[PDB]
DNA sequence: GTGCGGA
DNA sequence: TGCTAAGCGCACCTAATTTCCTGACGGCAATCCGCAC
């Protein structure tokens, strides 16, 4: 009989993503031609329009406010944006880097094998390939585009392309042949029948000629300068890997109140999405209580809770007992 | 029963750890030697007997995550923290600790000793390196895995070597003053971390990662290093890092 | 004085009782240390650390905490609640000296000033002059644990950071010209959570910079030299029968495309993609022939020497008489 | 049931404007001929004519004053300035970047739907197209011009031209057919009946031969001279300066009957030109949005025009606790 | 679910 | 498809002085704390 989670248990990511690099193109010559995209320096003159106490308002309502910033825009002769990144898929059971107790290892390996037996990592993989098909990794670069085109290459086989403006960001499709064929290979990589899979993703966004591209913004703490700082990857603009992965993990539609709020949330340990300030899974349908009901008090759970637990184990983290002194 | 040299050529590592409590820069040498040992341990579970006994570290390009100000100084950047286990795990904003990350392109020269060292060993290393990390960073791509014979089959780059003589023969009154003076005289040297030193005795405590091994509390030790090109080098053996263990000291040295 | 001070740090008499009463209930919860654990993650349960008072070597090859010249020890608690002693032994008195130096000699300068403000200076001084040492007793998930090979087997090692060494690198680099980096990530409230005096005083430390030399730093120039150009014409529907240029007027099109793309991009050899035989094999497949139709040659419409991809797209098969035309024009 | 504004509220722009690039042409051959315009480096010798204290003036009144500058002029063979920029129009209900309370989102969406139910974003859009029609984005390049012509292109249709010296800068026209035709599409883009709209604007300014052109100047922060804006090697203008000249549409402030001119739309109504704040206590954005959403009161239509104009402009509107 | 305690 | 083999490319001397290098206003709001009660 096992009574508490082990003193040291850790997991690693099974979906590893690389940083993205941005380019500019032309749409009718998008398979032959590419130019670099660079970040520029912009300084502005503003007015004080923040909410101030009434004493300070009488003294500071009409005062100048210079600030420093940075910007990124396309040229006057190019109308498209090209984004290239890559994903590495690794097996789940070989991603346990630490486990102090041996019986917990045996029990969790038995539970993952029973999950391979029934729904062998196919539904979750279908949702992850969908979140590549609708292009949610474009966050503010998806607003105001005429054509969005996404191409997925596995090994040396280029798959047929996607029109990413024909998918809704609230429904998951389970009847497209290309999505099913990628999802089967990702399921086989997750289940142990393969050992590694490398995916390459290229996206083309047509926004207009001299329009604004929105790169990722860095979190830096300096006291002399306080301005907007954007990501520069090898001299050119880019997006972080964490941004692209949050977009990919937005697959959760099994939280306790989904009939009121009807959007999918990211997969987290307490359902803490950064958009809404109240957690969605705070006590009874959290990860710790469901894994203490699955393993420690042997009991069959509904399939949605198993989907959530396995998605947390694909995400990774430090899952251990409350540390005592 | 045989000895050779295998070269892992031009590997891209993204987001590797770059903080060792007094140093922000190149990762510690123990991470690279542990990458070599992890490759050895994964190859020996596929029933392929091999033993890596020395690694040479060659540098081609680097990029520290951050920016350079107008005064010429670096300002580091860190990712936004997420949920961290503890007493404030259900909150929306988490704490910000001390961290730094670096991007590297490097090449590795491995001295292998086994019963067979052909190109099937190279194929196995190619099949076993897409499931490992270097420091805490991911491998995006490599160029080619091949056997070498002499110094002229090595690509161009700059190797890292130990310079402990330039630290023991300088200034005085403490070791840190020798470090600062030796860094002020010749400008092409860097401080590096080279292993660990004990702070307690060996035993068993509660809370270990593996509860069936020996345990010791340690502190990191630091030394000096320098860069030499690959076309001004004498011998292969003068750029290979190895393990050495005294009683209370866990180090990495060039003999 | 230690007078006004113990008031600034909050009637005007119940006060001086609150500070001194709050002080004695906490002088048994402050210990001495050279290495602390919550400097890595401030969520490590307990008071785990170490006091390394050993001997220097001075000619060993390595820097440690015992070979440097740390001058001031550190005092550490577990919870900020209990942290008055570190402020108390930090208030400077009249002679520009620290409560610490006066409590080791007992100059009456203090002897006099305390006894009017309290009734228990005797008990307080004994608890700041014989302080217990920090002991390493257990490990947790927040302290970094790694393996190290020792002689056919492995040892598990838990790393504890050094607080006294961090304070002395920052002082000795504020007056120096070797490269350095300042880290500004720790806040005031989180520094107090660590529990150490030397981290709440230096929360934004100065550290060494250890980088490779500066001609090996990434930029846009050393990133456009690892990419290769492809032509803007698809031969598959373009004046050409099965790969061979039938129209002599379409030669100038090849000349102008090669002139346009890869014009001012010279690349030395080390910076050129190899010329694998598989691509001229793969080009022929599309059109058969099993063999080069002698009298014709594969020409990369964009010179693999002025920047071009070793790809099926960047070639077109033209006659030798046509080939002598193109190799001279692009050379010129 | 709603007390306070949420702790993280922000909006995004619904009128994204590109930067401007400047060219030089001739007026009779302006449909077949354009040349680049560049910024030149100037240095000037001066006299010390700034106001000084009496002691320093006796010692530094006949001293030379070297200074550095920059300038931009047309050539001897060209007489016309050509400026090109573009506008992207996005919907208003899908421009909400952050909100930490779902009920406030539902309330804001209901009030915007009520706004589309009374007036389908048509008055504001007519004012925005009016500020394109009178060429208010030419700030100092509009003084001293013979002919100003502005052409508006949407998709592959070039709308008929505008004479920008017949529109007054203090009145808004509602009877011009071309303005109405563009404004209906901008209003339908604001409503949500279309997902985006891209408008490209070209303007020709006849000023004469070798006369001066005034670009935008760059901000300096430490201890400086005159630096002018360069966009792809040529002279040009900032996007913020054009966008400020397209938001001078507010004629609903409390003291409009005394000063009869439109002001740009801001939160406290601050006119940098005429040195008076015009919306300081009760008709600011904060009090009106706290009297619209948090107490369910039916405001007059002019205040609704101001609130929707601020929500097309954008900003950070967050409360502490 | 609170309030403490420093630099 | 071939287009040369050999040698060498100065010794002197210098590179100016004066006067000065602007006055204004301002440089964001949010958050990033464990622990004992």
């Amino acid at each position: 009989t096992l009574k508490s989670r082990p003193e040291n248990l850790s997991f690693a990511r099974c979906l590893n993503t690389t940083e993205a690099k941005f380019w500019q193109t032309d749409f009718l010559k998008r398979h032959t031609f590419k130019l670099p995209l660079l970040i520029t320096d912009k300084a502005v003159l503003a007015s004080k329009g923040h909410e101030m106490p009434p004493d300070k308002l009488e003294k500071e309502i009409m005062d100048p406010n210079p600030q420093k910033s940075q910007s990124c825009t396309l040229s006057t002769e190019c109308d498209t944006l090209r984004i290239d990144f890559g994903i590495k898929v690794l097996p789940v059971k070989e991603s346990m880097y630490s486990c102090s107790d041996y019986n917990y290892r045996t029990a969790i390996y038995q539970k993952i094998d029973e999950y391979i037996a029934e729904d062998g990592f196919l539904t979750l993989a279908k949702r992850y390939v969908n979140n590549i098909a609708n292009a949610r990794f474009l966050w503010r670069n998806r607003k105001g585009a005429e054509i969005i085109e996404t191409i997925v290459t596995i090994e040396d086989k280029e798959y047929p392309s996607f029109n990413s403006k024909s998918f809704n960001l609230d429904t998951f499709v389970e009847d497209n042949a290309t999505i099913n064929e990628i999802a089967q290979q990702i399921a086989d990589t997750f289940a142990g029948k393969r050992e590694y899979l490398n995916i390459y993703v290229t996206c083309f966004v047509k926004i207009g000629c001299a329009m604004e591209v929105y790169p990722s913004q860095e979190m830096t703490f300096d006291d002399d300068d306080k301005g907007k700082k954007l990501f520069k990857f090898e001299g050119s603009a880019g997006m972080h890997s964490q941004k692209i992965n949050n977009a990919l993990r937005t697959i959760d539609t099994w939280y306790p109140d989904y009939t009121t709020y009807e959007f999918p949330i990211p997969v987290e340990n307490y359902g803490a999405a950064r958009s809404i300030g109240i957690p969605f899974r705070p006590d009874t349908k959290s990860f710790y209580k469901l894994i203490d009901r699955m393993i420690l008090k042997n009991e069959d759970l509904p399939i949605e809770d198993k989907h959530y637990v396995m998605a947390i184990l694909i995400r990774g983290g430090m899952f251990s007992k409350k540390q005592e002194k | 029963m045989m000895k050779g040299y295998i070269l892992l050529e031009k590997v891209n590592i993204e987001n590797a750890n770059a903080f060792n409590n007094i140093i922000v820069g190149i990762p510690a040498i123990t991470s690279f030697l542990g990458f070599a040992r992890a490759l050895e341990r994964k190859l020996n579970a596929k029933e392929i007997a091999i033993r890596i006994n020395g690694v040479g570290l060659e540098f081609h390009e680097y990029e520290l995550k951050g920016y350079k100000n107008k005064r010429g100084q670096y300002v580091t950047s860190c990712p936004l923290p997420g949920s961290i286990p503890g007493q404030n795990e259900k909150k929306l904003d988490a704490h910000i600790m001390n961290q730094a990350y670096i991007d590297l392109n490097m090449s590795f020269l491995l001295e292998v000793e086994g019963p067979h060292v052909d190109m099937s060993t190279c194929k196995s290393i190619k099949s076993t390196m897409e499931t490992l990390r270097i420091a805490g960073g991911i491998i995006r791509n490599y160029k080619k895995i091949r056997l070498i014979d002499t110094l002229a089959d090595i690509p161009y780059g700059y190797f890292l070597t130990l310079r402990q003589d330039n630290l023991n023969d300088a200034a005085g009154d403490d070791m840190l003053d020798k470090m600062i003076h030796a860094l002020q005289q010749e400008d092409t040297l860097v401080p590096i971390a080279v292993g660990f030193k004990a702070l307690s005795e060996v035993g068993h405590v509660e809370g270990q990662r593996d509860p069936e091994k020996d345990h010791c509390f340690v502190e990191s030790i630091f030394s000096l290093g320098g860069f030499e090109c690959s076309k001004i080098l004498e011998d292969i053996n003068s750029c290979l890092w190895r393990y050495k263990t005294e009683e209370g000291l866990y180090l990495c040295t060039i003999i | 004085m230690l007078r006004n001070k113990i008031l600034a740090a909050i009637p005007e008499e119940q006060k001086i009782n609150k500070y001194i009463e709050g002080l004695f209930q906490s002088i048994d919860k402050n210990h001495l240390a050279t290495h602390v654990a919550k400097f890595t993650e401030t969520n490590s349960p307990g008071n785990i650390g170490a006091y390394d008072i050993l001997s220097s070597d001075m000619n060993c090859g390595y820097l440690d905490t015992a070979n440097a010249g740390w001058k001031e020890p550190d005092i550490v608690t577990n919870d900020a609640k209990y942290k008055r002693p570190q402020g108390f032994v930090a208030m400077e008195m009249s002679d520009g000296r620290t409560v610490m130096e006066h409590l080791q000699e007992d100059s009456a300068e203090l002897r006099h000033e305390m006894e009017e403000l309290t009734d228990k200076y005797d008990e307080i001084r004994d608890g700041i002059l014989n302080m217990p040492s920090m002991q390493p007793y257990r490990t947790n998930q927040f302290i970094k644990q790694v393996f190290f090979p020792v002689g056919g087997s492995y040892h598990l090692l838990s790393i504890l950071p050094s607080t006294v060494l961090n304070y002395e690198v920052s002082d000795r680099l504020y007056r120096s010209k070797i490269p350095k980096i300042r880290l500004r990530l720790l806040s005031s409230n989180a520094a107090s959570t660590t529990g150490s005096r030397l981290v709440s005083k230096n929360k934004w430390p100065l550290v060494f910079q250890a980088l490779p030399p500066k001609f090996l730093e990434k930029n846009l120039a050393k990133a456009l030299d690892k990419e290769y150009l492809l032509p803007d014409i698809n031969i598959d529907e373009l004046g050409v029968d099965n790969g061979c240029l039938i129209d002599e007027a379409l030669l100038p099109l090849i000349i102008d495309e090669g002139k346009r793309k890869g014009e001012g991009n010279y690349r030395p050899r080390h910076l050129r993609d190899e010329r694998k035989e598989e691509t001229v094999q793969a080009f022929l497949d599309k059109y058969g022939y099993c063999n080069i139709p002698v009298g014709y040659e594969v020409h990369h419409i964009v010179p693999l020497s002025q920047g071009g991809a070793d790809s099926i797209k960047n070639m077109i098969m033209l006659s030798i008489e046509h080939h002598e035309r193109v190799t001279e024009a692009h050379a010129s």
